[PDB]
């Protein structure tokens, strides 16, 4: 019945969605080629159904190289995705945002959005569209601003959810991220309702530290992200006693049009070993959630002030107890709200547990907490980053592989203004306000 | 697909080459009869790339000799791995340029430049997305120098929007293979900047110092010294040839090592380079790879980089790791070795992993850097061209064959600017 | 069914049909004492059309020998492949025409073509459904230029509703094997024009050219030349000879190159074209093969086209492919040499396809083009016929056995004139 289509783009998305993918088919008791060794629809708003026993997902992938795509194709998911929506480019941009944008993005747009048509038109009651792209690199960052043009003018109102991947401070792999990152950002500041961000390091800390890991390959950073990805459309495909669905998050963690740009949070996150010294309460993970060492982005909480939160429990949980745990993490002076949001907590409760893949880094647990705090201390990352274009701006570094793939000089200037009005505003409305 | 054409040009060229596809056969596991007997496969999974499927599964390489003078392709042909290149590849000349720029682009150059070309639009129809074309030559020669530039003008022409790298062999500060090496290197250059997106910058006696001292040989010949160039050259693109966790190519490495149009000259270098004997008193992991690259000695261009700082820099690994030891570690060199980089640059740190390690070994790297003590190099090549210039020595025999006194006026004044912006850049606030 | 009647004359139709019934028998399955060895029926399901059903299930060629000279019979009769012939076929007169025209259409003329005609009768009524006449020739010789124009008129009254193909041996610009070349070709010409179909003309040099360049042979003799014009030659008729997926026939090819009567001079070429050691190095596919066939160097006329425009074009394909490749390719011909074709006659592309590959061959092809570089040709013999005729040279033979001045006369205003038009027509709006 309801229904929302997932969209990867760059090598991030294509990577994240092939272990996001990999835990939904697991969730609803799904073999890998469709087969079958709570259940009584529920896999309708994700798998669609053919006529036989096999499930095919509603997924498009979506590259302009094709290094990355056979790998999916020859990987042992390859049975399972419909061969016709997994579309492949000739070569990638290249870190760049102009070709990927303009020159042979635009080659290609149309290609996709047939499949979006084909892919809409077969489902009913179409909500909305999650798309996991990265932030510095060329087809995930260039080519998803073009599809957020393509899709907003065929579906007029429709809720936009997207799961960047925010450039860290520190941890850089690209050279040019500080003009791909403030270049998309500019673009899809009016065609997206909420922004999730993670950080790429946040996690190495988390699994270096919480997990005790000394092996972080991207398949374990990978296998962590998704949890929060899957947990967040838990209440959909699942039954809850306080069921919240997409269109919730954007009227309760939007106060601003343009302040939509919430964080992520999973809990609990402990070992095996350390499974069995831990009792696992409702009253600690509430805890655990809300320690400022258990945030997923490079940014303490302490220097800012949290403008709303929202928690979605799930398994043995009782509404009682988590309406206390949440009563006394309000009173406690560690945490600060904003003083025009008197309420700042939206709750939701499910009867299913979390499920735990073969050989992952997390251990079994019959509860667990997914945080997304839209919060005044993601600005002082913008103003970093903003601070790294200006830098590199001035010497007008790296400006002719843009020029000559089309743009003028002009455009840059509209990109850098806009940003210093998004981060006074974040700051401007997060100060005390008279009277 | 994302097919490149290579191009060997000289006598290093050739020689360069003719071990440049040893490694690479390797890596796909191909007999040097030319048939497979490869056990993976992933390495089929994109083989088109370089090699050319052909009738009863041969592969045939992408390749394009071309020498002024047969005494090169005699040794190619004749010898072993010759039996796999494709015989319309094999253009040879009459006679050798003879350490002459006149007589590598003017007078003989232009005779034999109208067949390769025709071998070049030909070379792949088949083939159906260009990359772009790598060349391999050197600064010092007649036709490794003279002719590779024609070509280099000759075929931006017909492909401009395409992208080309040059791996050239840029001359010595201690010793001087020929005697009129300045006249042949500042005519070549003044030309190179003008129609090549980038350069690699290779010496020869920092590759001696490296196979002495750190690899313990005292009598390296000139096939234990193709070797070392031909991994470095194997790796930049091994990216596009093998799945990797963080995959590059080679429009990925243009973007962010060329910061202006002028300023794209590299310098390579490669880790881990140890003994057969002293292999065993080291574990092969990543901490001591990142920190191997970033000392002056593994090096392999002779200009020692405390005298500059780094513009921006790249480390494709290979092997397998994990990206935090990866990050953990450039955070610090970046960290402890602040004082070396530029401050108007930001994160200039570029990393691509793959997932197929290097033959015998469990790690390794390619480190390019586009430093600023570069401009050191050609301070002095500018210097030796200026001392012969004014006395104009050994120039009688190269207006004699096409040039004039203009010509040479104007390669200097082009130069002496070009090192002008890459320290006023570097001093610049 | 739709039989062909071939004729030969000259010493060159004697020996390129020496070739000829080679090839044929190859192909037929026939061995050379003329009984059945092969082992396929579809080489049964049309054997009328060339060769003739006889007692004891032999075989034998329909095709007319005949020169004025005797020397050429006793080579074919003594040599192999002549226990098939007829002997009544064996046709020779006493004295060469001693590259003469008027011994060759007066004096010799006269006895042995009433010969000759009396065995294309009976050939004639033997036939059950005549198709068309086969005549090969050289316009450089005597005899077989001389002769065959009288034989071709007599032929003419005889069979008003019939078509015939002539595969001339045009003389050559670069080397000229005979001193007088444009008398004889000059009048030969002019009565070809007036009453011949189609004529597909070659060159010498041309093919000299192409065995030693792409075959890479040193030493060129008749033998090899020979041999490639009898595929060609074997490849134009092989559409009604055996069955293919769309069918073409004699009459088919007449009609679609020929838009004027004056304009029926042909230009063939042949591909593949590889040597024995290059074969393995290259795929066998469509997309070279035409490639291969649409490039100046692969034409078997000494005329480039990029000096003119192709008027109309064939390609008689051959073995087995799919017709998408085929006309998808020639759309990427069509499209990316656009500047070279004729403006007013759109899609001037014939295709036909057999099934039956050559011999030793994946697959094959047969190119066909009516083009405008035949005016240049036509420029330089009449050049050089002028210049020798104004001053009266050479002429008191031809005078002294049977023609006068009006004959030359008129035949350089006939030949003028055909210029004037092919030229007009190329450049019309
Ligand atoms: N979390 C996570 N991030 C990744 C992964 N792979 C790459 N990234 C991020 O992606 C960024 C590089 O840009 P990409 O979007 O991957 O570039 P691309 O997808 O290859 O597209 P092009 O830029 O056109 O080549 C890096 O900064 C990484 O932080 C992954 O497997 N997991
Ligand atoms: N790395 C490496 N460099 C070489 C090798 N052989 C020669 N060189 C370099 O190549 C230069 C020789 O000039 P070439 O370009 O080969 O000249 P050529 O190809 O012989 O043609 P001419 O200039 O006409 O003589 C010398 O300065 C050497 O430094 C080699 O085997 N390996
Ligand atoms: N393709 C090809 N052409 C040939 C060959 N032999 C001779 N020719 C050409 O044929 C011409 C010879 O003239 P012919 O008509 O054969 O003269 P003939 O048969 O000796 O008798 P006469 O005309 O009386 O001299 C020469 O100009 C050659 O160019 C051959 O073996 N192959
Ligand atoms: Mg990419
Ligand atoms: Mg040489
Ligand atoms: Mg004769």
């Amino acid at each position: 019945m309801r229904e929302c289509i997932s969209i990867h783009v760059g090598q991030a998305g294509v990577q994240i969605g092939n272990a996001c993918w990999e835990l939904y088919c697991l969730e609803h008791g799904i073999q890998p080629d469709g087969q079958m060794p709570h259940h009584h629809d529920s896999f309708n708003t994700f798998f669609s159904e053919t006529g036989a026993g096999k499930h095919v997902p509603r997924a498009v992938f979506v590259d302009l190289e094709p290094t990355v795509i056979d790998e999916v194709r020859t990987g042992t998911y390859r049975q399972l995705f419909h061969p016709e929506q997994l579309i492949t480019g000739k070569e990638d941009a290249a870190n760049n945002y102009a070709r990927g944008h303009y020159t042979i993005g635009k080659e290609i747009i149309d290609l996709v959005l047939d499949r979006i048509r084909k892919l809409a038109d077969q489902c009913t009651g179409l909500q909305g569209f999650l798309v996991f792209h990265s932030f510095g690199g060329g087809t995930g960052s260039g080519f998803t601003s073009l599809l957020m043009e393509r899709l907003s003018v065929d579906y007029g109102k429709k809720s936009k959810l997207e799961f960047s991947i925010y450039p860290a401070p520190q941890v850089s792999t690209a050279v040019v991220e500080p003009y791909n990152s403030i270049l998309t950002t500019h673009t899809t500041l009016e065609h997206s309702d909420c922004a999730f961000m993670v950080d790429n390091e946040a996690i190495y800390d988390i699994c270096r530290r919480n997990l005790d890991i000394e092996r972080p390959t991207y398949t374990n950073l990978n296998r962590l992200i998704s949890q929060i990805v899957s947990s967040i459309t838990a209440s959909l495909r699942f039954d809850g006693a306080l069921n919240v669905d997409l269109t919730q998050f954007q009227t309760n963690l939007v106060p601003y049009p343009r302040i939509h740009f919430p964080l992520a949070t999973y809990a609990p996150v402990i070992s095996a070993e350390k499974a069995y010294h831990e009792q696992l309460s409702v009253a600690e993970i509430t805890n655990a959630c809300f320690e400022p060492a258990n945030q997923m982005v490079k940014c303490d909480p302490r220097h800012g002030k949290y403008m709303a939160c929202c928690l979605l429990y799930r398994g043995d949980v009782v509404p009682k107890d988590v309406n206390a745990a949440i009563a006394t993490i309000k009173t406690k002076r560690s945490i600060q709200f904003v003083d025009w949001c008197p309420t700042g907590f939206k709750v939701g409760i499910n009867y299913q547990p979390p499920t735990v893949v073969p050989g992952g880094d997390l251990a079994k647990v019959q509860r667990a907490v997914c945080m997304l705090s839209n919060t005044t201390a993601i600005a002082e990352a913008w103003a970093r980053l903003d601070h790294k274009f200006d830098l590199m701006y001035a010497k007008r570094a790296f400006v002719h592989w843009y020029v000559g793939e089309g743009m003028e000089e002009g455009e840059f200037s509209e990109a850098r203004e806009d940003m210093a009005a998004l981060e006074k505003d974040y700051e401007e409305v997060g100060v005390d306000s008279v009277e | 697909m994302r097919e490149i054409v290579h191009i060997q040009a000289g006598q290093c060229g050739n020689q360069i080459g003719a071990k440049f596809w040893e490694v690479i056969s390797d890596e796909h596991g191909i007999d040097p009869s030319g048939n497979y007997v490869g056990d993976s496969d992933l390495q089929l999974e994109r083989i088109s790339v370089y090699y050319n499927e052909a009738s009863s599964h041969k592969y045939v390489p992408r390749a394009i000799l071309v020498d002024l003078e047969p005494g090169t392709m005699d040794s190619v042909r004749s010898g072993a791995f010759g039996h796999l290149f494709r015989p319309d590849n094999f253009i040879f000349g009459q006679s050798g340029a003879g350490n002459n720029w006149a007589k590598g682009h003017y007078t003989e150059g232009a005779e034999l430049v109208d067949s390769v070309l025709d071998v070049v639009r030909k070379e792949c129809e088949n083939c159906d997305c260009l990359q772009g074309f790598q060349l391999t030559h050197s600064l010092g020669g007649g036709t490794g120098s003279g002719m590779g530039t024609l070509l280099i003008s000759k075929v931006r022409e017909e492909y401009p929007d395409r992208i080309m790298n040059t791996f050239s062999v840029v001359p010595s500060p201690k010793v001087s293979d020929t005697v009129v090496e300045p006249y042949n290197a500042t005519l070549s250059i003044h030309q190179l900047v003008e129609n090549t997106d980038e350069t690699y910058c290779i010496d020869n006696e920092a590759l001696y110092d490296i196979c002495f001292r750190t690899l313990k040989l005292a009598t390296p010949t000139y096939g234990d010294l193709n070797h070392l160039v031909s991994a470095t050259m194997s790796g930049v693109t091994t990216s596009l040839r093998f799945p990797g966790q963080l995959n590059a190519d080679l429009r990925k490495l243009a973007v962010n090592m060329v910061p202006f149009p002028r300023l794209h000259f590299f310098m390579p270098g490669f880790a881990p380079l140890t003994a057969r004997g002293s292999q065993q008193y080291r574990a092969l992991t990543v901490p001591e790879l990142t920190q191997q690259m970033f000392d002056a000695k593994n090096m392999m261009a002779a200009c020692d980089p405390r005298h500059g700082r780094y513009l921006t820099v790249a480390t494709v690994f290979r092997g397998r790791m994990s990206m935090k030891e990866v990050d953990e570690q450039m955070l610090a060199i970046q960290s402890k070795n602040s004082s070396y980089f530029v401050e108007w640059i930001p994160n200039n740190v570029k990393v691509a992993v793959c997932d197929i390690p290097p033959r015998g070994l469990k790690m390794s790297s390619t480190f390019i850097g586009n430093s600023t003590a570069i401009q050191e190099l050609f301070k002095r090549i500018s210097e030796q061209f200026t001392a012969m210039f004014r006395r104009k020595a050994f120039l009688h025999w190269y207006t004699g064959e096409g040039m004039d006194e203009m010509e040479f006026t104007e390669a200097e004044s082009n130069m002496n600017d070009l090192v002008s912006e890459y320290q006023q850049y570097q001093d610049a606030t």
